[PDB]
């Protein structure tokens, strides 16, 4: 498709909308031009969703409890409010961890205050204080509590900050109040920011005047890797084979102690810019710790990141880096040799959250596939600043795409593979279009690093070339 | 590292030695983890009776609930109507969860919209979100009906749905004749099954309340069927099949089995089948209305009895032998149609299977949970098989229901060891299966973490999970099963006895230790 | 010793210490048992490729076969006819075994008689046994038909069945018009599927060979359906269901589904349902005849084509997607009936289930065995799912059949690692699953001892058994299920994918070791 | 039911038969008189079955391979002939054993020569010799081979005795040829005798000149207990608690060495008289070893048997005997106290093989049940001699009962519970009559001994009083 043709498709799809929605959605759809550096004049992002168009977005509680705080394994996170949020978000996200669940780790559990009408009418602050005591009794090995506010807490106006302060002082325990009610913001993205500020205000500074940790010049932190299918582990091993010491992982397989230690590191390695750039900028501003963005998707980006990170240290780290690259070179070359011939030329459309829509592109090109359309649920313009240079010219971009737009774009563009979420997966399987979950990795992974590239390649091949896709039309039809 | 021809995913990749060594260094260096001796000591403590008493003393903390919030049931109710779009007035995050929750259980598309109320709507209310939302929904996805429910945010601020919807029509955002039934579905009342009830009453009201002058009970020679919150496709299908078997005219009010099982033939169908608007409007003319799950259809019952003037029969959920018998006999009486020979044969075949597998089932002890009507029906069938329900948990049950189940237990010798728990959660039940261990659990996917916990104490303490209920996320296509009628009873029975025989085979698989009892024939 | 309120059966009674001590003294005192080191050394040897090479050089010894003898299939064939008594001319021990074998698979009564030939018949022949047996059987059990097969005793001594029956009618032991079809069924030829073929051709000949003059192909507008040796009740029912769905007139020849599933309502039914004699007599007037399991209906095909002049179509067993498609298209062509919308939807729902579960099924490696038509149909469906059949065993398969399956494997990339074995037994397959380990086996109950052996080598070497086939003795009511058609394809697929996930859940159940991959959602 | 009514019932049932069968079957039906000692004048047994009447009998191969030889665990038993016999009899009988199957034990395996038509025409003697070599190669820890002849072997004129001698000499291995072809005899019973003569002639005398076994005065052998569900183990523990040393078990869990050691014992304890009395008499005649019959079904018979066995030894054994009874007294009294009230007065009809139809009556009577009818498939008249004193007056006796007879008797007598085999079970469950398998124990057991009585009672209660039996009639019928 040509630039003009893509522009026609956008306009043809927008015809179905009422005038108010049509005017807005037009600003969120664009034909990519890799030369542009300020994406703001081609596409608008991080704006309110139009009512009733079936957005794929979640809420701020999802961005705070589900994404940032929940993975932290040795704390207990209270879904504060009615029973829904904590149940639908119970163990849906594959942020992996090592622990004894129910004893010293609590990730896949659902703690909730289960609001009833009596709590709405009279407030939940008394229940929350009692709830905190009960947690301390039945789970004595927890190392901290967070209170994830659901919609009514702000509406009812409860004062969870006072409860956290009073109960935290009484029980000499870290209790973190998070005002991540779902009516705040417009997407999961404000949940990230609220959560980052909660980490900043209540946890990160506890070891400011504690000098106990012996630092070395090679101390880093993995910032913004939530260990989906083990991603952070297959990223950590490469960093430490290179000779660096990973003090912390934010927050996949993360412990509260290794959050408190992070202001002691020498470099913050940021994978997910969207959800974690806020605390990174803070730690540069408060502790003078530099941060840099990296990418561990596919060998090309992994090699580029390893070399870029090692350059920030000394010759010894750079020598080890080339030894890491040499070690795995036959491994990923074997993966490419096997699978690129099975995937060369295939075209894929993506729709994910705030990072992966641009971050996995290089991995697909390492297997000879072409990303013909991509978009985010909730990214900002500095994400699109980083996207347009990564996509080919005249490809299609869509911010906060509606169900109707995505289906119609797919009908026209006819991709060979689609990579999106669970609310999209089964729609496109019905249309006979191979689909891979690019949130949960379809219960596979890891995809990060060299070891992950092998799984990524295997997965894309298994689904795209599966025999099932040749059988949808009955031979008598 | 990876072997390209034998690629390892997360399991067993991270069991490689270099990964083990890395993870040990992460723990030792930076996690400040509790000593393994202390972890072992605390875990053992959580399995004790001492811990159980503290556990059941909870008044404010809930852990691992076995219920969902109202609008989830309102959504499922709405999906059962022809070309209807579920629409949840409130914050959009709620809909993202509802759809994903159902996506993962049915492995099907689930359509539902929000009008995305934000902090602006928290101060000024969400009237504008409803106006633009209905217009955008109707133009973009072209439903014939929009059924509106609410998230907790909208309920707290007190949005007037009736006023908003009236104003949308008066100001031209959607045609005045376009049907927009609604129901208030606060998540802080009841549970998901309450939302189904509330939504159904709201739809039934919309189409009949102001048009009762020309209705005559019994004039259309049908029986209305209200299924309630139902997540087994087979349960919709077995009811319709048995009524067609007897030649009974019926109208299934809320029927999502077509739209939750569309073929993968190259096109995505947003809508398919469902109860028609014509069927709702005509429903008062039926002979009577039967409620398949009466213990969460009480508001629907009041409306049907109070407005349609139907003498709703006092029937239990048709699960097991006795209650399927009573269901068919009541239907036969209302319709005047006799029970055909084909159903009498199907019944006798169930009895035959009960006689074929009564020795392996006798005395087996179960813990079970779920929604009220499902749970009691399951308890009833277990008693009919000669099994012992020991721990019965219904997180969203009430005192009236508990008394009714306690009476069922009192009527059978096999209920002498049972206790019914209401308002208790799956952390309560975990303690129960440690202190008073049963042979199996019957529950939804959340029970797998209880099986994990029991095995960690020791193989002899493991309580295997049998997956019957909602949600089931970690097995495929079990939503296709049946639990109602003789057919459903047949499938449950086969599941129970073969779960028992599977576990026996595992326990006697050790050569020269336990395989003296590894019989070929059972 | 026993505790009265917790009575222990053999397992785990004999794990009590006093029983362990006793059995230790029994071994050391009087069993002269090989030292445990030698036992472990020899077992390890039986898992090696060296042992496999010696294993596959066998020319005279068979160990753990995967087949039975002809008359067992002749009995099952006879049972499918209205008020017909199976009657095995020969020795009575065979009939006691045929009945017990089917009793344990169907968990139903199985009726069959012998005429109890003894040693005197080895010298004098068994005519008197046939005379008195036919009179006794007709008078006592009052069948409308008696279908005669033979044991190896009667075959070696060479009893003339036709002469014996003709003399019995001549001398008045039975009425001359009473139907007594027969077939020679030597157990040292072929297998049980051969006996089914022989008995069916013998019954078909009895009712049609001497009356062909007034027959006109296509005059009754039906299609004859021959199921062959079939032990899943659902398979009879699914064929009848789809043909009625298309409104196709048909006659299922040999139909035991009613008699193998009679209700337990207080009365024992010796006979129930079945193909009528009039359906046999009228069968030549059909449009055509379809063979559901052609690879053991070769004698039937020759008669149907040679005498009835039916152009029997070249159809594979209707298993999987492609071969159910072809079956329905061929029936549509012969009958002139279109494939209705309901069956097109069912197909599309099977395709959806394949798209929903393809990721867990991809690349999974299977060893499987059974009868020829079942095995090749299973191999075809595994290919359609994207599974790798690795070891394909058919003890009673032939060269031509092997050639046909190899071609099917050659047409798909997922058959690149497959090997087809004929004339090999389950001791051969035990070596294959040690030397070239698959993820699962798909077979009958006898495979449970292969899983035991593999586990003994180590948990990482265990190959779990998925129970599809015949006989299934150690689970209840799997005989009611389906393998044919879309309905059967959905059931096989559900069983496979969920067996994969059950094993994953067990492999990832170890806390803090492997439960990082104990996902809630799969 | 009076004698005049049971006699009339027998005659009414027999009216269905042709004259020849009517006259014969009349001889095999009787109304019990406990005073009778010469049963031949009241009932005839061990005769041919009438053709075409659906006998429940098996063949002599079943009595030899299935019953007597198959249980011997460290031997390999070849089902010699076509594939049928060895497959239908594979692991159908629950003769339990301790071993490593396929390595040093082989009970549940099916070894066969799988005769084809070429073997019928040219003979199988060459195939048999090659099969023995292949057994030796692939199963090196086998301690002996048996050849269980199926029907064709004798008719084909094969000479398996010459093969066993030549191959047994060549390989220095015990190879036992057994002429148990199914056309021999009339039932399983002749199989017992043929197998007993094979043990005598090929195995039992191998340690006649070996005096290296250390004898004690308390050495016994359990003869004729095939360890169904563990029967022989729960009997062995009582004998050894009594102070005896059980040198051998014939043949449940039995090894070939303990058979070879049996001529060294002091007393043979025979449970199954029918199947093992032949070898017992032979061992008295040749070695001077006495034998006695005993009964370990139910506490009453078990106590009487224990005291009778102990009386044959010295005062010390008798002392341990009364100590055993005292230990288990509270246990079986607790079983009686729990289950007899649930079973008191219930009436049972039995039909089994050659021992249990009389042997278990005391167990039922210990639970207050009444055996109103019993019979045997293949017993002789000395079995019926021992039965009539154990049965109540005017009860119904049936030898080699036919399917028609058994159903008609049950319809008239209306027992509360029936105990029989697998070919009978599902008939009477359709009739709504509780049924217990009295061959396989319905995959439960053991029933022998004190520990077996607790299981026996539990099983009878669970089946007889099960809720399913109240539900056969549709409530609208
Ligand atoms: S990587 Fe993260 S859960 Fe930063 S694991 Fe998750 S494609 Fe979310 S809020 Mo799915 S930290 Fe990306 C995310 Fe955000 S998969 Fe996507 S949408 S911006
Ligand atoms: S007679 Fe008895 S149940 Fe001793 S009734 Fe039963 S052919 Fe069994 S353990 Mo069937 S006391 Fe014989 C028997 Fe043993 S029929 Fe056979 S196998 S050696
Ligand atoms: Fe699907
Ligand atoms: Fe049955």
């Amino acid at each position: 498709m040509s630039r003009e043709e893509v522009e026609s498709l956008i306009q043809e799809v927008l015809e179905v909308y009422p005038e108010k929605a049509r005017k807005d959605r037009n600003k969120h759809l664009a034909v990519n031009d890799p030369a542009v550096t300020q994406s703001k004049k081609a596409i608008i992002s991080n704006k309110k969703s139009q009512p009733g168009l079936m957005t794929i977005r979640g809420c701020a509680y999802a961005g705070s409890k589900g994404v940032v705080w929940g993975p932290i394994k040795d704390m207990i996170h209270i879904s504060h409010g009615p029973v829904g949020c904590g149940q639908y978000s119970r163990a849906g996200r594959r942020n992996y961890y090592i622990g004894t669940t129910g004893v010293n780790a609590f990730v896949t559990m659902n703690f909730t205050s289960d609001f009833q009408e009596k709590d709405i009418v009279f407030g939940g602050d008394k229940k929350l204080a009692k709830l905190i005591d009960e947690v301390e009794t039945l789970f004595p090995l927890n190392k901290g509590i967070s209170v994830q506010s659901e919609c009514p807490i702000g509406c009812i106006g409860d004062d969870i900050e006072s409860v956290s302060k009073v109960k935290g002082a009484e029980l000499s325990k870290t209790i973190v109040p998070v005002r991540c009610e779902g009516f705040r913001g417009v997407s999961q993205s404000l949940g990230h920011h609220i959560a980052n500020d909660a980490v900043r205000d209540w946890v990160l500074g506890k070891r400011d005047e504690d000098t106990t940790f012996a630092s070395t010049p090679y101390d880093v932190a993995i910032i913004g890797d939530y260990n989906i299918g083990g991603d952070a582990w297959s990223s950590r091993i490469l960093l430490e084979e290179m000779g660096l010491r990973c003090v912390a992982q934010w927050s996949g397989d993360g412990s509260i102690s290794e959050i408190e230690l992070t202001p002691k590191v020498k470099l913050n390695l940021v994978h997910c810019y969207r959800s974690m750039n806020y605390i990174s900028r803070h730690m540069e501003e408060k502790y003078g710790i530099p941060w840099m963005e990296y990418n561990f998707f596919g060998p090309t980006k992994t090699i580029e990141s390893l070399r870029a990170i090692a350059a920030k240290f000394d010759e010894s780290i750079q020598k080890k880096c080339e030894e890491v690259i040499a070690k795995y070179k036959p491994e990923w070359e074997a993966v490419v040799a096997k699978y690129r011939p099975r995937l060369e030329g295939k075209r894929v459309m993506l729709y994910i959250g705030g990072l992966r829509p641009r971050h996995v592109i290089g991995a697909y090109e390492d297997l000879g596939m072409e990303v013909v359309g991509t978009g985010y649920e909730f990214a900002h313009n500095d994400d699109y600043d980083r996207t347009m240079k990564e996509m080919g010219d005249s490809t299609l971009l869509y911010d906060d795409v509606t169900g109707y737009e995505f289906e119609e774009f797919v009908k026209r563009i006819k991709p060979d593979l689609i990579g999106s979420g669970i609310k999209e997966k089964f729609i496109f399987q019905k249309m006979g279009i191979p689909f891979r979950q690019m949130h949960s990795w379809d219960y596979s992974g890891p995809y990060h690093g060299f070891d992950g590239f092998a799984i990524f390649a295997r997965d894309m091949d298994m689904t795209l070339n599966n025999p099932c896709w040749k059988k949808l039309q009955a031979p008598w039809e | 590292s990876q072997q390209v021809d034998k690629i390892k995913a997360s399991y067993p990749l991270f069991l490689d030695q270099d990964y083990k060594d890395m993870l040990a260094k992460k723990r030792d260096g930076f996690e400040e983890k509790y000593p393994q001796d202390k972890i072992d000591e605390v875990f053992q403590w959580t399995t004790t009776k001492e811990y159980q008493e503290l556990n059941f003393q909870r008044e404010a903390l809930t852990v691992n609930p076995a219920k969902a919030c109202q609008p989830l049931g309102a959504v499922l109710c709405a999906l059962g109507f022809e070309k209807t779009m579920p629409y949840v007035h409130g914050s959009q995050g709620c809909v993202a969860y509802f759809r994903s929750y159902f996506n993962r259980h049915f492995r099907e598309p689930v359509s539902c919209v929000s009008d995305s109320m934000t902090e602006d709507a928290a101060v000024f209310g969400g009237q504008q979100n409803m106006k633009d939302g209905l217009q955008n929904c109707k133009a973009t996805y072209k439903p014939d009906m929009i059924a509106v429910s609410t998230t907790c945010m909208a309920e707290v601020i007190g949005d007037d749905l009736n006023a908003f919807i009236n104003n949308s029509k008066k100001e031209g955002f959607i045609p005045d004749e376009f049907p927009v039934p609604f129901a208030h579905t606060p998540s802080f009342v009841g549970s998901h099954v309450t939302g189904w009830d509330n939504m159904f009453e709201g739809i039934a009201r919309y189409f009949t309340l102001k048009s009762m002058d020309d209705k005559v009970v019994g004039s259309n020679k049908k029986i209305n069927i209200v299924p309630g919150f139902e997540t087994y496709l087979g349960n919709f299908r077995v009811i319709k099949r048995m009524l067609s078997e007897m030649g009974v005219g019926y109208s299934l009010l809320s029927d999502p089995e077509e739209v939750l099982d569309t073929p993968a033939d190259g096109q995505f169908r947003m809508y398919a089948g469902g109860t028609t608007q014509e069927e709702m409007k005509d429903a008062p003319n039926a002979l009577n209305t039967v409620l398949l799950q009466p213990w969460h259809l009480e508001k629907t019952k009041k409306f049907v009895e109070g407005t349609w003037k139907h003498e709703v029969p006092k029937l239990n959920i048709p699960m097991g032998l006795d209650w399927t018998d009573e269901f068919l006999m009541k239907v036969s009486e209302i319709s005047g149609q006799p029970i055909p020979a084909s159903l009498t044969k199907e019944r006798g075949r169930l009895v035959d299977m009960m006689t074929d597998s009564h020795t392996w089932l006798h005395g087996k002890r179960f813990a079970l949970w779920g929604d009220p009507d499902f749970v009691m029906g399951l308890v009833k069938f277990l008693l009919e098989l000669g099994c012992e329900p020991v721990h019965i948990l219904c997180h969203n049950g009430n005192k009236r229901w508990k008394k009714a189940v306690d009476a069922i237990l009192a009527a059978s010798p096999y209920g002498k060891n049972a206790t019914v728990y209401i308002g208790k959660d799956l952390w309560h039940l975990r303690s129960l299966v440690f202190t008073d261990k049963p042979d199996f659990m019957i529950g939804n996917s959340y029970g797998k973490f209880i099986q994990r916990d029991t095995l960690h104490k020791g193989k002899e303490f493991e309580v295997p999970l049998i997956r019957i209920g909602f949600p089931i996320f970690d097995r495929h296509h079990l939503h296709r099963s049946t639990t109602l009628g003789y057919e459903g009873a047949m499938q449950i029975l086969t599941t129970l006895v073969n779960s028992i025989l599977e576990r026996l085979d595992e326990e006697t698989r050790g050569m020269q230790a336990t395989d003296y009892n590894h019989d070929l024939v059972r």
